[PDB]
């Protein structure tokens, strides 16, 4: 009949918020009643995340309203709170955020892991000596994978945590030290903002383009400001899960840029972030899961009450919703969408991009089965 | 008069609870005592930590003594900071600043970096546990460029996990292929021998290794050169058994009946238990002069009050916070003094080596000077 | 401002029809603040106009 | 015998200040010793007046 | 070699100030923070007055 979900938004998720309203809007305005057996409702809470107290309160508020699932964002500070409460109350959290380092239940993670693709491309390029600059905003998983592979493959990796650098001089000092080791190859596993800062210092320095190769490990490739570095002859390798030639992406975009900036901020003054495409895909996955539960005449009621009620007994429909969420196989803006028992994307595709002095192109794709396939 | 406090203890913190109880007896007087309310919780579960903290808030305590881990520290800091209830803890100190938190545990990173320099190491393995936290590893990696250190970082937190074979492959590549012999162990103190045992089966010429145990309780477990395969072993100690205060404590502690006081009847005390005892002294000194509020009734707490009741007025809570931070006493962990953010200052960490006759203090690191001084 | 409030509020939830009573200034100290999650919905509705 | 009750106030906020003054006022004090800055002065002196 | 001109309302030769100070610096830092690690601020003398 009516299915309500929660929406937990953070700082700098304005466009994703807009993509969320719009995808829910598309679901409800669909004519075809086979595709739209229930009306989809949501309630949004904005959360600071600086505080574990602030976060628990926002989750518990949404929880007492009786939501059937939560769409939302976490960062390094808020992740444990949100996933632990979702896990204890058997309430499914559907997120575009970085996938958890640990195996948890009741978290459907829309964003694919990046590490498998990074390791395959390091092997494709035969990097045996390189610099690894990283922050930990998206987990310790890639860092730990690189360190261990460096052992297993006897690589010479010079690794630097740069997530706390506030003074840009520090980036230049690091690069000079790497210069004195004849480093030409860089793996950068940082937030886009911080990658932009590093590429900028690269441009200020000069002579760090031609003969250099930057491998940028962030699915936010299209938001990286790399044009000045491209013009100087550097090699760049990037990663995307959104294909702008995909007719589904095309169709979304054409409608998306026609929305008015009042109801839908960030739709016209900013290119679409991949996390916004994942936000849209999250609504596709939630819709599909509940269409399935209906089809199967499985019911779901809740009521709901106090999140700290002790005990402490989660609703029995909880398990079925999670199961319904994790079993889906749908095609979305981020290609084929499927999940394993830990809510992790499985059978996903990562497109590999190469920028060279001879031009820019999709150089191939990566999936779990065939690994890196160049064309 | 009496002041009500909360005590939140993890499963397995048996000796720390015994030390807490012994502290309550030692530091009580006929004129003033603390009245604790003890909850026993899974500290890794943020929902459960929220419930415990909020229940104590509900009961109306002057402070909460307790523990957190990597997964729950943000719950504690955000809830303390929001509700304005002081939390005093022997858990790992937080890298940043957070009001209403009193950190009994001195920082270890400074002394560790200094000890690496003191031995003039330029290449070493760093065995860490990701579930424990990566802050200390990050400090070492941050300094590695400036100090010219070639660090090989290996997550032995995965030594029994699915990443187990990866972990053994990593240990093998570093110890066998690269012949590393300098090893830093950043782990739970009672896991040292288990990790070392594995290192010994994997490496070669193990008698020639030099381990640094990156933990504040060097002598908290048995140190038998034979168990270390004849290697050199260095570490850190904040409880000095030569201190009259400590030897007097141990003379009393060593005869307590072990069934009644789990973890007692020992010649040593774990540094976390020592910090727990010291925390009772700190609270006692802080509170004995605070206003004797009208004798009220103490009632079981309701976690829901975190959302139902307003925060303690800041002007009220800050008086208790400040009283705690102003305490200056000598305890089992030496000189206890706090800065304005609740961090230990003016402390001393003893530097230890395992010698022929057993562990010996070879020097010290003072927080004011920040270098290893040889004795 | 009347237009803005009208546009902001016309879509907000129709809370159960209650009685409106003269206010007591002392409630600033006697009553708790409006829960933030409640008040922020109205704030946001106004700012989105 | 001379007694006092102390309240600590942030002063960043006119709300925080009014509340601290009113709290002390309801206890029935015969005078107030205290501090103001440029932001809190009007509140405190207007209520006292 | 600069010239400087300053202003004070507290005379440290005043026997009253002297007597306060001698007691003041003997107070323990626990009951009386800032009495031993900081010279007396003139606003503290005004607080006494």
């Amino acid at each position: 009949n009516t299915i309500s979900i929660g929406g937990l938004f953070m700082r700098n998720t304005v466009q994703e918020h807009s993509a969320f309203r719009f995808a829910v809007q598309l679901y409800n305005t669909n004519q075809n009643t086979t595709e739209k057996p229930f009306h989809l409702n949501y309630h949004v809470d904005h959360l600071d995340s600086s505080n574990s107290f602030s976060v628990t309160n926002a989750f518990c508020s949404q929880f007492s309203r009786g939501v059937y699932a939560i769409f939302g964002f976490y960062d390094q500070m808020s992740m444990n709170t949100l996933t632990s409460f979702c896990g204890a109350l058997h309430t499914s959290f559907v997120t575009p955020s970085f996938p958890t380092d640990a195996d948890v239940q009741f978290v459907i993670q829309m964003r694919p892991a990046l590490k498998g693709a990074i390791l395959s491309l390091l092997s494709y390029y035969k990097w045996e000596k390189f610099v690894y600059l990283y922050d930990t905003e998206r987990g310790f998983s890639v860092l730990q994978a690189i360190m261990e592979a460096a052992v297993q493959n006897n690589w010479q990796v010079t690794a630097r945590s740069v997530g706390n650098i506030k003074d840009v001089q520090e980036f230049r000092r690091i690069i000079e030290e790497m210069d004195r080791r004849q480093e030409k190859r860089y793996l950068i596993d940082c937030e886009v903002e911080r990658i932009n800062t590093i590429l900028e210092q690269v441009v200020i320095l000069g002579k760090h383009s031609r003969g250099y190769h930057y491998m940028l490990a962030n699915l936010g490739f299209t938001d990286i400001l790399l044009e000045r570095v491209m013009h100087g002859g550097a090699n760049i390798t990037g990663f995307q899960i959104v294909n702008n030639e995909n007719p589904m992406v095309q169709q979304f975009i054409q409608r998306w840029v026609r929305l008015d900036e009042c109801e839908f901020p960030e739709a016209k003054n900013a290119p679409l972030k991949y996390t916004s495409a994942l936000t849209h895909d999250a609504i596709l996955v939630i819709a599909e899961a509940f269409r399935y539960l209906r089809r199967q005449r499985v019911d779901v009621s809740r009521s709901a009450g106090d999140c700290l009620a002790n005990p402490a007994v989660p609703w029995s429909q909880g398990i079925d919703i999670e199961r319904a969420l994790k079993m889906v196989q749908v095609q979305g803006m981020t290609g084929n969408i499927q999940f394993d028992t830990y809510g992790r994307r499985t059978n996903y595709t990562i497109d590999v991009y190469e920028m060279k002095v001879s031009g820019s192109r999709k150089a191939g794709y990566w999936n779990e089965y065939e690994r890196f396939v160049p064309f | 008069n009496s002041i009500q406090i909360g005590g939140l203890f993890p499963r397995g913190a048996d000796q720390e609870y015994s030390a807490f109880r012994v502290g309550m007896v030692q530091f009580s007087t006929s004129e003033f005592r603390l009245t604790p309310h003890i909850d026993n919780l899974e500290v890794a579960n943020s929902f459960a930590v929220t419930n415990a903290f909020c229940s104590q808030f509900s009961r109306g305590v002057y402070a909460i003594f307790g523990f957190y881990d990597k997964k729950s520290v943000n719950t504690i800091t955000s809830f303390c900071g929001t509700l304005h209830v002081s939390f005093i803890t022997p858990s790992f100190p937080t890298d940043g600043t957070h009001p209403f938190v009193i950190q009994m545990r001195p920082d270890l990173k400074g002394a560790l970096l200094s000890l690496i320099e003191y031995y003039q190491w330029d290449k070493f393995a760093y065995l860490y546990d990701s579930d424990r936290g990566l802050s200390t590893l990050q400090a070492v990696l941050d300094s590695a460029a400036e100090k010219k250190w070639q660090v090989t970082a290996i997550n032995v937190g995965n030594i029994n996990n699915d990443k187990k074979d990866e972990t053994y492959r990593s240990l093998f590549q570093d110890l066998e292929l690269k012949k590393e012999r300098r090893v830093i162990l950043d782990c739970e103190r009672d896991k040292v021998n288990d990790i070392v045992d594995q290192v010994i089966t994997i490496g070669k010429h193990v008698k020639g290794y030099h381990y640094i145990i990156a933990n504040l309780g060097f002598t908290d477990g048995d140190l038998l050169k034979i168990q270390f395969g004849g290697a050199n072993v260095s570490g850190f100690q904040i409880v000095d058994y030569d201190d009259s205060l400590v030897s007097k404590f141990i003379e009393r502690w060593s005869t307590l009946e072990e069934k009644e006081y789990p973890g007692a009847h020992t010649a040593t005390i774990k540094y976390t238990s020592a910090l727990t005892y010291d925390a009772v002294q700190v609270m006692t000194e802080a509170f004995r002069c605070l206003r004797k509020q009208r004798i009220e009734i103490s009632r079981r707490g309701n976690a829901g009050d975190c959302l139902a009741n307003p925060a303690v007025p800041w002007g009220q809570g800050v008086e208790i916070e400040r009283a705690l931070k102003q305490v200056q006493v000598e305890g089992l962990s030496g000189n206890i003094k706090f800065d304005q953010n609740g961090k230990r200052i003016n402390y001393t960490i003893n530097i230890m080596e395992l010698k022929t006759n057993g562990p010996r203090k070879i020097g010290y690191w003072s927080e004011v000077d920040k270098m290893v001084v040889t004795l």
